[PDB]
């Protein structure tokens, strides 16, 4: 039998005469992984060190080889804001160095890191220390913690930005005008996020639309000037309200609109606009939105009625009303569908998402429709969209 | 209206329990109205109503196949109040019920259908076209 | 004395105070803790965590309480996760078992920087080598915090801590075993880093701010030396289906003393006491048989007759077998078929159609309209006026109709059948039977709805005699002998004999596995049966078999020491000789010092711990002087009638059902008790539907216990119980908060405070699919209704006898120490149990050697038949309190200190041919196994990928039978047709088949199947077959023949039966052909000869002789 030499190991041999028949232990050292492998058969690697190999026929039945043991190239995780430099490799007995980000601090005296003997890097000796540093200013709201002026803060915790009366977090319900919100460092060193947009106030009535030119639009404290006794100068005030209003055949119909008129074509006359067709509604559609591809995130304004305006035209311009296909009556009916969720149709009531469904399980219309694609929950007020 | 091809149509027969109940399955998708009266005008007479088990198990193993997920059973929500009734539209009495989780009492549709998937039946609205069940 | 701390689930929390120094390379924690039932899911007993800010979380060790599967939450199990500050993973391991919901346990938790171990009750459960190094630098050692009773985010746990200790260094098993021992103080150690018993909470430890603080009370923890709770087997139902019971009462003849038993005939008279139910010549003659009968088997019965004149019930049919509800349907039902039923409501008549055509109703009833499909006749059959009630009504649905069920006329009756076994009669369409007895473990044995239904027409019959007998035994604890064949779920279930046993099939070793016949022989070939084909000394001559009334005459011996030891056990109350209850076991000896010895025996087999009064509450009295008493008067709101106030007969009396986590009839759900027609209303929202469970002696209550069996699958609320008001006698209500519940365990509840007494429960749920089983009451240490009564005494006898003085005491206590042994001598001792003044029988003696040793010793004496000797008496650990060791445990020290094997990592020799989880598949010397490469199937999908079967196969995966749906975890592992499904395959009948190649072409001693699925459907009730074939090099096919599945073969082993004059043929492919779809193949392996290939030595030509030892022609 020839003599096997296997590298980073310890052989040994019961008998001195090698024959066919003879059997030697090898032993591998710490910090080496065995592979133990045939031809065309990659088998796992024994959990023990004693393997023992016997020759067939002048030949190995096998080869026996010990890599070192490889540690994960360094993660984000094993050493937080912070860059790693291993040019030894990752292999047992190499170093690496790491080095904190331009925020983060070194503090300690090595900055090592040793793939060891165990198959994972060393305790870091030294720690990158993040801290969070001033905040960028918020335009229309103040700061109140005095220590959140400091350069210096822990990671975690919450500093309050108020805002003006009047300017709040959009989204704010009418009857709590709720004008303050907090910010909390993050852990990479920035804040959160939040601005006070001015949502106050209210549009002018549907009667006088289209030549308001204000400063903000239909925003809190917005002056809007309609050109032309009183005139069409009117400021908002604080609690949410004004100083005043606003005072003094449409043959580009679409596919499938109606207009009813109970008044006629008179000044200031309501009249009931429809879909002729069944399964559709008539939209206010944006310029950048088409017919065909409305986002599922966005919700069309709605046209109840025709109304005229100062210059004795319809503010709902039948040309820039669209017929389009309205909501399937199956809303509701614990049935997710691909036709309802969207914006436009309340997510479907709800039923594509397993919180919301009174079932508390999905179940698609069609049972061949994609259960993440077009079938899936769309809901931010629900728990899988949510981030808790 | 125009009565269903044969191509589309399957027959139910040979219960493990009676020996004279036969049934029709349509493949064709319609609502709960239009399969009342294609049943009750191409096959003279009613949709299934489902009794015992053997008859669901039949049923459902019948109905297996089908691409779509539910099929039509003739039971209506006939009521109005704390407790509304069940019926089936043969006017026999409700006395097996065999619905799935959480099925009754969630709302939905006034109809009953049956999952192809299992054979537990599921509240639907009426107006889901579906396959549907004869009784002959 | 001990002390102890309870924590509720409120957010009772502590912290360790920052002057302590924490564990980083190595600890051992020690807790006594006793755990209540319903926990918090990831609930957390003490853990270590992080606190200087979020990075890299859960990182630290956290032992505590939870659910093995965390999407259906139904087996919680003590747990230990460990994920140091390098490792990129956590590690969880978890106990053997579920965890017990009222007991103290000792959880260890050792780490030393290799193997982290988990030590339930002082034998290791878990072990893990995958984290490795220590858990924390000392750089990070300032923000780690040790966090008692909970966690940062409220992982609360309720229950009790006692002996808190933390140490850090990893113990060994025997230092663990010495601490469980010792719970004074470790003080002389230095590496002792903590041990808190609870004098001064406040020093050591702080509570969080918002948080309150743990209660402080006392424990008795160690409070008992002999475990006197021993369980029945998983086929047993009672106390009496223990082994060692039923082997004392079948070895001793003084606990099959002869016994009289009263039963009492229930016969129907008219008004006037003229036409009876059965005559009172049949009466005295099924009197002479029964007495003839039971005379050898010391049982004698003492015969009452009841003649109850009621007119009403006479003219009404009484149905054995038959439920209302199945009249109308439109199958046929055999057991409905009688003539005042209506011919099962005229779905049995042939001239049946199935056209529904309701008739207008028109003056007179007919019998042909009288049917189900005529709408019986639109109620004019069911009027009085037009005909009589009592033989037109087949309606259902009306209340006075023709016919009646036994437990109707049970509730009617309303009998006592707490003092004779009552008897009633109803008929029998099908007549293979009577109707069905009570078990003895049934809730109904002792009320009125409990007794025998028996066929009046065939009582007292000359050719019908056997039938009241074979009744007789099914209510005195005896099953079918055909119970381990043919009474069982699927080819799989562990209670199938395929030999004589204690454990599995009828539970009596004298009667070997038979399938059910009406034979006077054994029978014949074995088409149901799964693995056996024919059955040799077969019990066709016993009373429990379905043979003829000319063919069964007789009782095994074990038959008749299952019938003593039932009516030792639950029917005391039907023997008018008072001689008290047995100590069924031997007592036992737990300690000897140089002169004395000290034995400790068991409570008697009637489980009572006082004396008899008939007008008292003292059968329900405990050990000390608790009434421990369920409920007694459910009432629930009927959903669709207001102020309806339905009583539920189930969660009444114990908990009584099988699979705990299942749906079952035994239990009360919300809208159970509605009609199908009806719409079943969602629970209202802000409380919830609600129980009222009353029980029958009011008191002031110190615990509370609900057997919540059944919860919602996808519940995603927090809570199913939604809260618990404690109804007082003086009006006051008292409201727990909501409760977290498990499906398995049940919900322990303690109360503190409740002056007042308690009456009742109100169980508050939002889940519309909660089923309750139970509610059990337990009372304070000194109930008032407990003090009028006076406790058994315990009576020594020593075989060399005592002296006069100590011969003659009487003990109130269960412990007898005697000092005047010799220093050789073998004594013997037994115990007889003194009520009154009348004795009991001996107890079996047990023999002590003063010079050698007993199975509490520590020392293992093979000759005396001990696995195992530990010095404990409990049987919480890996061996038994009679020197057995458990089920998948091992003990090694002399001392004997058990381990879990079974799911470890290693591969030990003694369970190679068992644990197929640790080790491989056990090839034995003399073969090899060669696994599938490039397995052909014949439905191919994406879904299903059917490659899975190349390669070794997954032998950690669990075998899975009666399962409905496989599309869960399988598809990882095996392949299965996921085209077609069960009712598909049942409508169009075909053959789905595997074809699996090899790379090297072997001779096939033997295939190996490796399956994960039984192929059982589960609702069919069906076995399954699979039909192996080889394939040759030439395409030839040998035919390996038709082999039933089960979960217990689950390395199916097929063998090949080849002749010697054929040639050996190499095999190259494998054909498994089965018919159900339901069939998952893991992998097919090829056994072949190891030394030599037979094929290839008989090619080699004259001169050329064979060599194995090279596997070649040698010339
Ligand atoms: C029925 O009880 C009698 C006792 O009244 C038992 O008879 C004893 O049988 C044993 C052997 O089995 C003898 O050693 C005793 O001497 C007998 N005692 C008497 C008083 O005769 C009899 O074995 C019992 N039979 C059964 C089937 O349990
Ligand atoms: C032995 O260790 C060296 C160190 O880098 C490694 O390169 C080599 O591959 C190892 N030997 C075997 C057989 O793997
Ligand atoms: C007879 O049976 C009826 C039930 O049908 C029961 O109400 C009544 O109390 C019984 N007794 C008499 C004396 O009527
Ligand atoms: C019993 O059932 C058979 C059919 O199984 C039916 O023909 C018959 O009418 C029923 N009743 C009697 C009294 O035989
Ligand atoms: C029962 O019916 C018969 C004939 O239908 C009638 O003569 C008899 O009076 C009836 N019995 C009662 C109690 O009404
Ligand atoms: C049980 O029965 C077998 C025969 O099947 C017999 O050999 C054995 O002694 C019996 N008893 C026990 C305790 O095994
Ligand atoms: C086949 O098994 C059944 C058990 O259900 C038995 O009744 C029948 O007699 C058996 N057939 C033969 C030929 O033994
Ligand atoms: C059970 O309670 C209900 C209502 O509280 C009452 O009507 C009934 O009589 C009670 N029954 C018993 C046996 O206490
Ligand atoms: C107790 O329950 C009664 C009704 O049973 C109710 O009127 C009363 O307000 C309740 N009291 C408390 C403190 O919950
Ligand atoms: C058993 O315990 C003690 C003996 O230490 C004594 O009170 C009496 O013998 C027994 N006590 C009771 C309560 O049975
Ligand atoms: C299996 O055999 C087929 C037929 O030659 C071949 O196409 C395929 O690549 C094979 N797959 C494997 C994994 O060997
Ligand atoms: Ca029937
Ligand atoms: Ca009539
Ligand atoms: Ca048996
Ligand atoms: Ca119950
Ligand atoms: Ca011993
Ligand atoms: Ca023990
Ligand atoms: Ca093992
Ligand atoms: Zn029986």
């Amino acid at each position: 039998c020839p003599e096997l030499a296997v590298e980073n190991a310890s052989l040994n041999c019961s008998s001195s005469d090698r024959y066919h028949g003879a059997q030697c232990t090898v032993s591998c050292r710490t910090g080496y992984v065995l592979q133990i492998r045939r031809d065309d058969e990659l088998i796992k690697s024994q959990t023990g060190p004693s393997v023992t190999v016997t020759c067939t026929e002048g030949k190995w039945n096998k080869q026996v080889a010990c890599e070192p043991v490889d540690c994960s190239i360094p993660d984000h995780h094993q050493v937080y804001a912070a860059s790693f430099s291993c040019p030894e490799g990752t292999t047992f007995g190499s170093q690496c160095s790491f080095q904190c980000r331009h925020p983060a601090q070194l503090k300690g005296n090595n900055s090592l890191l040793t793939c060891m003997e165990d198959g994972l890097w060393s305790f870091p000796e030294a720690l990158c220390e993040l801290m969070c540093l001033a905040p960028p200013p918020v335009p229309n709201a103040d700061l109140q913690t005095a220590r959140c002026r400091e350069n210096k803060h822990k990671v975690g915790s919450f500093c309050k930005y108020k805002c003006k009366p009047g300017y709040h977090v959009p989204g704010s319900s009418r009857k709590s005008k709720k004008r303050a919100f907090k910010t909390q460092c993050t852990q990479d060193g920035s804040w959160q996020e939040g601005a006070c947009v001015p949502v106050t106030c209210d549009p002018p009535p549907p009667k006088f639309h289209g030549l308001y030119q204000c400063t903000n639009g239909f925003q809190f404290n917005s002056e809007c000037r309609i050109k032309c006794l009183g005139s069409n100068v009117i400021h908002c005030r604080k609690d949410g309200t004004w100083n005043g209003s606003f005072h003094v055949v449409p043959n580009e119909l679409n596919s499938n609109l109606k207009l009813q008129c109970p008044d006629g074509y008179a000044i200031g006359s309501e009249c009931a606009t429809s879909c002729l067709d069944h399964n559709s509604e008539s939209i206010i559609l944006p310029m950048n939105v088409t017919v065909r591809d409305i986002p599922h995130w966005l919700n069309p304004t709605r046209v109840e009625r025709v109304v005229c305006t100062a210059g004795l035209k319809w503010y709902p311009h039948p040309a820039l009303i669209h017929c389009v296909k309205g909501c399937e009556p199956f809303m509701g009916d614990n049935y997710c569908d691909a036709i309802n969720n969207r914006a436009f149709c309340n997510y479907d009531g709800g039923d594509c998402c397993t919180s919301t469904v009174k079932t508390k399980k999905v179940t698609p219309f069609p049972m061949s429709c994609d259960l993440q694609g077009d079938c899936a929950c769309r809901d931010p007020q629900a728990q899988e969209h949510s981030r808790k | 209206l125009t009565c269903p091809e044969e191509e589309d149509t399957v027959k139910v027969v040979g219960i493990p329990g009676c020996q004279t109940c036969r049934y029709l399955l349509v493949r064709s998708l319609q609502t709960f109205s239009q399969a009342w009266f294609t049943c009750r005008r191409c096959y003279r007479g009613n949709l299934v109503s489902i009794h015992n088990f053997n008859i669901n198990y039949r049923i459902q193993c019948s109905v297996s196949a089908l691409n779509q997920g539910q099929v039509w059973i003739g039971g209506r929500i006939t009521g109005s109040g704390r407790c509304r009734r069940f019926q089936w539209v043969d006017g026999s009495r409700w006395n097996f019920a065999y619905w799935a989780a959480h099925q009754p009492w969630s709302r939905g549709g006034h109809c009953v259908a049956l999952c192809t998937r299992g054979g537990h039946w599921r509240r639907a609205h009426c107006l889901r076209r579906l396959p549907f069940i004869c009784s002959y």
